[PDB]
């Protein structure tokens, strides 16, 4: 039903909780990174520049 | 429209059957945004028959890639148009030049 | 048998040849 | 793949002599380089002696190697997994520090994977003797068309 | 001829003018481009694109994440993949990876 | 089973011999209906919208 | 080892003739060429393991506990004549050669 | 030693879309400090009234056509969001439009109420191609602040059934483009203190002075928690 | 690549601009004359540091 | 028609002088708009009152060396700078120091006036060298809005009247529970303790509104 209620349960279960993030060629370990997810409306990934 | 272009995109658009052209020259009797009838010039006008070119545009549908094509109307009533002249946009047509 | 794995391996493989 | 840091000092005093790489110019790449977070084999002496600079096996990191360099010290012999006395594996004197932290690589760490990874992915930019297939040649032993005899 | 339809247009030859943040509403240092360019959108549109799944159906003869309400059958996790978890030390992300 | 048949049993739902294969619309794809058609085997009956 | 002609040298050569160490020093500097005139930052470490898996074999020359002409791991030799040398006989031996893969 | 206030001195109208404002009493730098501050609100957060919900005749979507006029409805749906009204004590007002024969249908064309006022009465609506077609619409006007999307506006649903009421976008805004340029300006005796010319765009449906106010109301109201900051939660 | 020509085109000097040959007590006040538009990026100066 | 006025605000304070304050939830761009225009306001015109001609002793020009002690004559008057001051029933007092002897001359050491309060005693004006040494000179101390470099004197040191140090906004975006996105705002200051931040930013949103008095209903 996507009560309204529901987002800020997703804050708390999000908070410390690693999500790993990957790209096509995987070619040494950088390729696979641990990140912490910021909530974003929208569906596209936003990945930080230095990365 | 391309504001800035090539020179090219008139014959793309000709030439793809997306927009619609005159198959005779004449005077526009009616214009809807469903069909469009000319009123043929006596030169290009079968002596038989008499007769008026009526094109039926084509309206919202599927596109394979699940765009939409849709044809729209470029005349205006009562409008002189001779052979080979654009009478209707398609999908990413505009006057009769190709805007991407 | 390796990384996080090498501790459980290490303590497994010498459970082996034991008793 | 397999391999993988096993023990912590396989306890050999052997390892490979390190000198920058002087192409026919000047210095391709300097010693500090070559040597940096690697552990020593033996104590390095000053250019003159009954100076230990170095204690025997030492992890070489910014001030040792600068201070190697205050010095005129012009060669280094290294502990290399090619020496390692361990046995089924490397021992982490032998490897090196080098990690995505400075510390001394850790015991398990799987090393094998990481070398083979580090060296094939900046392949893409190798050329089509020279080049990339160059490389091949060399991993693959392959002897030459028409070699020398020694 | 460009330079001189610009100078018929008003506008500078340099193609470029000074412009100002709409946030601290100050001057940019340096005159930077300005113009019209013609830009297309590609259909690679990100609510395409975009999927996620949890727990969907599976594949009968393997059983294995596959999408039959396209409520997608996961990621595709590789061989290169698995490498760069044994390059790191993840041997618990490893197994419950390929396992659980 | 027998949970199941409690659960039926209190809320006292009838238990359909039928089951739900309506399509429905894909998770979050939204738009406005322009069209709908009808395709029926020769011999069954058009029902009242066909 | 010395050069008796000229034209490239066998890796093989190297390491046989020449010695282990040799031979390894030889792959790094030639491989570290290749990338280094490319502008690619690798360190040496890498190409030693690689290198350290490329002649994991050996052969062995004398005798008394393994089969004479076996390609082996040296790794199994080393640790084997370590159980020799105090344990069982000293039975010979056995001497190995190195081999390049 | 203290300070001083600025005050509006002449607002010159040049056309009902654009004109001049200007503010004389201004210090140093206040004039960039003011001027783009207020191009921000005033951007932005002005309110207007726009077109929201379109019901029409014999059309069941935006996608269909109407037999005897040669713009789609997708087309004439977006003709509206262009149409520029004001209305004073009403805050949604249902305007009818009715119109048959062969020719254009304007913005002129409506039914007048209390509060309509039409700014563009030649605003294009939509041509007419056949000599008895005729089009009867119900066309629902509501103010606001912003901009909605017709997209936006299906969540409360409910029963919004009526399956010929079409939603377009909500454009709530009148301004268009806003420009400050501020020139020195010297009263006879100060050492240097400087002008705020304000060059602003505009539909028609808001004039100047209402807006340069209401624009500076927001300000001070918010402003109003920064002055004392009880770190309230 | 666009954040080393922030750093590159911030430090860099030209030979005359404004705030040319003043001092500072810090950084601080540093970015306090130019964010007031009084010092330009590149400027000699010489300020206190520690 | 209506609009947003924010909640929940949290200034947290490392040290009286200096601050990060965050304030949401603030509509779209307005962040910006307010975070700009009172850091505008607050490093530009802010009233201060700060050091700006320096009579001296014994010498005429700025190339000129002091004997007795290794501060350069610029670099005192950097020091100068960041003495803070501030005076209250006079727009401008002139203050003579006078103090000599091996050692460092603090600011404890100045002669103590009526409305003269020095909010740094331990604010160190120079260091002193050997034998005896000797300095005295009235320094006039003015008042005023922003900073006023002696450049700007053309009929001295610069005027840095504005107590602020530096100011920071930052915007970043803040969720109400069920909006898209409004903007949080962080804006950290630092003083030289002639005003504490929090009242600052007050009196500057203050001297905003007073303009706006012939507009607002
Ligand atoms: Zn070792």
């Amino acid at each position: 039903r996507e009560e309204a209620v529901v987002w800020d349960i997703l804050d708390e279960v999000i908070r410390e909780h690693p999500v790993l993030l990957n790209r096509a060629p995987t070619l040494h370990r950088l390729g696979i990174q641990a990140f912490e997810p910021v909530l974003i409306e929208g569906k596209a990934i936003q990945l930080h520049p230095l990365v | 429209k391309p504001l800035v272009g090539t020179g090219m995109e008139r014959a793309v658009a000709v030439d793809s059957g997306v927009t619609a052209v005159a198959k005779r020259g004449g005077v526009v009797q009616y214009v809807d945004a469903s069909r469009i009838v000319i009123k043929v010039n006596e030169d290009e006008m079968y002596p038989g028959e008499a007769g008026i070119d009526i094109y039926n545009l084509t309206k919202y549908t599927r596109s394979n890639q699940n765009t939409c094509i849709n044809q729209m109307p470029c005349v205006s009533l009562g409008e002189p148009v001779e052979r080979g002249d654009v009478l209707a946009d398609g999908p990413s047509t505009d006057l009769g030049e190709l805007a991407l | 048998p390796a990384g996080t794995g090498y501790a459980y391996h290490q303590d497994r493989m010498r459970r082996r040849a034991a008793g | 793949q397999d391999l993988v840091v096993t023990e912590d000092d396989c306890g050999t005093h052997e390892g490979i002599m390190m000198t920058p790489v002087i192409e026919g110019g000047d210095v391709k790449e300097p010693l500090r380089d070559r040597v940096l977070g690697r552990v020593t084999a033996e104590d390095v002496l000053k250019p003159g002696t009954a100076d230990i600079l170095v204690p025997r096996n030492t992890l070489l990191h910014e001030q040792w190697c600068d201070l190697l360099e205050e010095n005129s010290v012009d060669a280094v012999k290294v502990r290399s997994v090619v020496s390692c006395d361990t046995d089924f594996g490397v021992c982490a004197h032998c490897y090196g520090r080098d990690l995505a932290r400075g510390h001394i690589i850790n015991k398990g760490e799987a090393i094998g994977v990481i070398a083979a990874q580090s060296i094939g992915e900046p392949g893409t930019q190798l050329t089509m003797t020279g080049g990339l297939p160059r490389v091949a040649d060399l991993f693959e032993a392959r002897r030459p068309k028409e070699p020398a005899i020694l | 001829e460009i330079k001189e339809l610009l100078k018929l247009g008003d506008l500078p030859t340099s193609g470029q003018i000074r412009l100002y943040d709409g946030r601290t509403g100050e001057q940019f240092e340096r005159p930077v481009t300005v113009g019209y360019m013609y830009m297309l959108k590609l259909n690679h549109l990100v609510d395409d694109k975009m999927h996620a799944r949890s727990t969907g159906s599976y594949s009968l003869v393997t059983q294995q994440p596959l999408g039959g309400k396209a409520q997608f059958g996961g990621q595709r996790f590789g061989e290169m993949e698995v490498w760069a978890l044994e390059a790191y030390g993840a041997a618990y992300t490893l197994q419950e990876m390929l396992t659980v | 089973t027998p949970e199941e048949k409690l659960l039926r049993a209190i809320f006292g739902e009838k238990a359909s011999d039928v089951k739900d294969s309506s399509l429905r619309v894909p998770n979050g794809v939204s738009g406005t209906v322009i069209d709908v058609q009808v395709f029926t085997r020769d011999g069954v009956e058009k029902d009242k919208r066909a | 080892g010395d050069v008796i002609s000229d034209g490239p040298e066998a890796p093989h050569d190297i390491l046989r003739l020449r010695g282990v160490h040799a031979v390894t020093r030889y792959i790094v500097n030639e491989v570290q060429d290749v990338y280094r005139l490319q502008g690619v930052k690798i360190n040496d470490k890498h190409i030693e393991v690689i290198v350290r898996q490329m002649l994991r074999k050996a052969t062995i020359v004398n005798a008394g506990s393994s089969d004479f002409l076996e390609g082996e791991q040296v790794e199994y030799s080393r640790v084997k004549i370590a159980n020799r040398e105090l344990e069982a006989n000293g039975k010979v031996g056995a001497t190995y050669s190195r081999d390049l893969l | 030693t203290e300070f001083l206030k600025p005050r509006l001195v002449d607002i010159e109208q040049v056309s009902s879309t654009h004109a001049k404002v200007t503010l004389e009493p201004l210090e140093r730098g206040f004039g960039h400090t003011l001027g783009n501050a207020l191009r921000r609100i005033l951007l932005s957060s002005m309110p207007g009234c726009a077109v929201t919900e379109v019901e029409i005749d014999g059309v069941l979507h935006e996608y269909s056509t109407k037999e005897g006029v040669q713009e789609d409805i997708l087309e004439i749906l977006l003709n509206l969001k262009g149409l520029a009204v004001r209305v004073q004590g009403k805050d949604e007002v249902i305007l009818t439009l009715n119109k048959s024969g062969i020719g254009p249908v304007t913005a002129a064309d409506i039914t007048h109420d209390g509060d309509v006022e039409i700014v563009k009465p030649q605003h294009v609506i939509c041509h007419l191609t056949d000599e008895n077609a005729s089009i009867s619409m119900r066309i629902k006007v509501q103010r606001g602040r912003g901009y909605v999307p017709a997209s936006t506006r299906i969540h409360s649903e409910e029963d919004e059934r009526p399956i010929g009421r079409l939603l377009v976008d909500a454009c709530y805004s009148p301004v268009e483009r806003i420009a400050y340029n501020v020139e020195a300006a010297r009263v006879e005796q100060r050492t240097d203190l400087d002008k705020l010319v304000i060059e602003m765009e505009t539909n028609g449906t808001i004039d100047p002075e209402e807006a340069i106010r209401r624009a500076a109301t927001i300000l001070a109201e918010q402003l109003e928690a920064f002055v004392d900051l009880r770190d309230v939660r | 690549q666009d954040v080393v020509l922030g750093l590159y085109y911030m430090t860099r000097d030209c030979v005359n601009a404004k705030g040319e040959g003043m001092v500072l007590t810090g950084p601080k006040e540093a970015e306090r004359l130019y964010r007031s538009g009084l010092a330009s990026l590149h400027a000699r100066v010489k300020v206190r540091i520690t």
